[PDB]
């Protein structure tokens, strides 16, 4: 029954800012977290394995960090074809619980 | 009534190669390189 | 390619069951390390999970939604089916079928075609 | 650089080579299966006892000067086995000077992957080592104690019987009297 | 590539470890992207009245070749061995945290 | 540099007690292995071992002179001492406090200074 | 209760003559002996650490050998800052034992 938390719920930058984002679990999840993103009417697509490794055809940009209780996901430039929403998922017990959702503008 | 076996840790932030892991931290390590 | 989608009537009144079919095109339901997932989504709400099945059979389900729910895999016509029941507003929603690998190989050592750690998701079907 | 005069060190294209002489460092009584000591800093080696007189560390010696023994072997082996000016050429001798880049630019690659092959491999065997000999220690309080005390798991002991400090150290340099403490233990371990 | 089997009164079936083989597959990825990592000519033409320096072009091109076959060769199968330890070793382990 | 220094009354009549202390300049008590003992030489005779104490507090003394011996560690004014009694002309002596090394580390290797593998010996003190 | 034995006592030699001296220990002491140098009125410095290993700033010219019941010290060369006295102590067992004592002149 172990719950995620996201913040803050709205990121709003411009083109070229450096995004940091956090996931946060009370219990000692060990690197057991993967990024996905979803564009507005179609379905989620994988960025982070584990926390810290990227899937194969993910743009170097995206970078991940972190370990235990919290997580950060780091997005070095933005472009105009960012504009989705980002959920962090673990996957530590048989329950998969996901996160609230973050909004980026 | 009880014993145990066990080693010793300290603070040390020393890391070292290996070829499973990378940054492994170690008590003690020596160094064999000058710059 | 590997790619999943989905097959269901879309029209359940409450105090109802709901079935749908996510069936797969290209290498079958292969044996080697994926979980097999219904994931689901509210129109203005945010991701939730519903369940995971492996291949032989074994099943795991989400321990709030553990009312009415039930999953099958038919290997021969490369099918897994989803069962739900007493669906009300807040389960009209929007469902995804998943294939999520069990290990990351981003060189290709122990899955040996690239695309086969992919995780692979459905197209979505939203069902009122 | 690589032109040197005098008594001077190999020169490589490596920016670090650090050797191990030491244990890895997991710190957090249990024993050695759920991590290290902070507390123990007289030994590399050791145990840990409670009873009723009091509790506290001690150190393996004679298995921590092994360890040394090995580790300054190895060190001076590493350094032990692998123990120019320029020159000037005009523009009509351009095959000379690209055979001389050819043979300084192979000798060093060549060093260079010696020199990191080895520290890498012997990291390992230092590592496997340290734990082999922590096995060691296990195995012998084991085998000295066999069936007056019950094993917890994670490489720690309970007394059946009563264990003073004369007993502890007993068990600790090598020499422990199987028959008389059997009794006790016996009625101990029967009446559970 | 490790796992059970059980057999009770409701079934039989077998099983997988994921968090011995997700080490298996660390080790083995990092180890053949060492050996690939560590492991990072047009030819020249004499005249007849500079065998020398033919023969020294020659010494120095095939002395070079000898020296990396041999360590491809050496580290190719001192690696395969530790591989298979490292596998026997693991299965070692399951068992033994079973047993315990 | 570690110095060790000594200090006692040295006129001490037959049948009463006698006490020394043995006190460290420089590094302080280190923990990392060191006997801290004490040794006796009568002028005439041979050297005598008198006992040793480590950092924890464990004690090992003669078996044969175990008849009123107490060691004892100060920690935070990096002092030891050694308490005796009966003293008769047997044992009107020179005393000697010295720091034995636990392990011979000719390279280095365990204690990291090079001076941290040294038997300093003290300078010794007349008691009568 | 473990006793040391030295022989001979007195040892008289000329600049330059090498001496052989020995300490002999009545059960199985494995490489625990250290070599302990007095002059006149002055503490004992350490020479040999467990029988075989100098101590560093040590001259070469000392040097020692032997294992089990025997060990042996031996000196190459003599010079007029070696008039000292020699003691062989044991650390085997918890109790410690020296030499009775070994007079160069
Ligand atoms: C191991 O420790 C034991 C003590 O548990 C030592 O036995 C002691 O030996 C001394 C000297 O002979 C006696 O004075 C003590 O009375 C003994 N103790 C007991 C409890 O009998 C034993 O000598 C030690 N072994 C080694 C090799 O050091
Ligand atoms: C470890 O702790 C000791 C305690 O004083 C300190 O002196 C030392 O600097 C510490 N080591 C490191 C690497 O910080
Ligand atoms: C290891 O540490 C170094 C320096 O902190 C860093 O440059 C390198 O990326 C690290 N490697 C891994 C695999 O984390």
């Amino acid at each position: 029954d172990i719950q995620m938390t996201q913040s803050p719920s709205s990121l709003s930058a411009s083109v070229g800012d450096r995004v940091t984002i956090t996931c946060r679990a009370s219990q000692g999840i060990r690197n057991d977290l993967g990024w996905y993103q979803q564009k507005p009417g179609k379905a989620p697509k994988r960025l982070i394995y584990a926390a810290s490794s990227l899937q194969s055809g993910v743009p170097s940009r995206f970078s991940g960090s972190g370990s235990g209780t919290e997580f950060t996901l780091t997005i070095s430039s933005l472009q105009p074809e960012d504009f989705a929403t980002y959920y962090c998922l673990q996957h530590n017990s048989y329950q998969w619980t996901f996160g609230q959702g973050t909004k980026v503008e | 009534d009880t014993i145990c076996i066990g080693y010793h840790a300290n603070n040390s932030t020393d890391t070292v190669d290996t070829v499973c892991e990378k940054n492994v931290t170690v008590t003690h390590s020596v160094n064999l390189l000058e710059d | 390619q590997v790619q999943l989608q989905e097959s269901g009537p879309g029209l359940v009144k409450p105090s109802q069951t709901l079935s749908l079919t996510c069936t797969v095109s290209g290498g079958s339901i292969s044996s080697g390390g994926y979980y097999w997932s219904w994931i689901r989504q509210h129109p203005g709400k945010g991701l939730e999970w519903i369940g995971y099945i492996y291949y032989s059979g074994s099943t795991y389900y989400n321990p709030s939604l553990k009312s009415r729910v039930t999953i099958s895999v038919d290997t021969s016509k490369n099918q897994f089916s989803l069962k739900l029941s007493s669906v009300t507003a807040a389960d009209t929603a929007v469902y995804y079928c998943a294939r999520v690998p069990f290990y990351y190989d981003s060189s290709g050592y122990y899955y040996g075609n690239a695309d086969d750690a992919f995780d692979i998701w459905g197209q979505g079907t939203m069902v009122t | 650089h690589p032109v040197t005069i005098g008594e001077c060190p190999k020169y490589v294209r490596s920016t670090k080579l650090r050797m191990v002489t030491g244990l890895r460092n997991i710190p957090s009584i249990a024993g050695f299966i759920e991590g290290g000591w902070t507390g123990m800093m007289d030994g590399w080696y050791g145990y840990h006892h409670q009873n009723e007189q009091g509790s506290g560390y001690a150190a393996d010696q004679k298995s921590t000067q092994n360890a040394i023994n090995c580790i300054t072997n190895k060190v001076n082996s590493v350094i032990e086995k692998m123990n120019a000016v320029g020159k000037e050429f005009n523009k009509l001798e351009k095959r000379m000077e690209n055979l001389n880049k050819k043979v300084d630019d192979g000798f060093l690659d060549i060093w260079t992957y010696n020199a990191e092959l080895l520290v890498l491999l012997e990291n390992e065997r230092t590592l496997d080592f340290h734990d082999s000999n922590v096995k060691n220690l296990y195995e012998k309080v084991k085998n000295q104690l066999r069936n007056n005390a019950k094993e917890l798991g994670n490489g720690c002991f309970e007394f059946y019987h009563k264990c003073d400090n004369e007993c502890m150290e007993s068990v600790k340099n090598g020499t422990y009297d199987y028959p008389k403490y059997s009794e006790e233990s016996k009625l101990n371990r029967e009446k559970i």
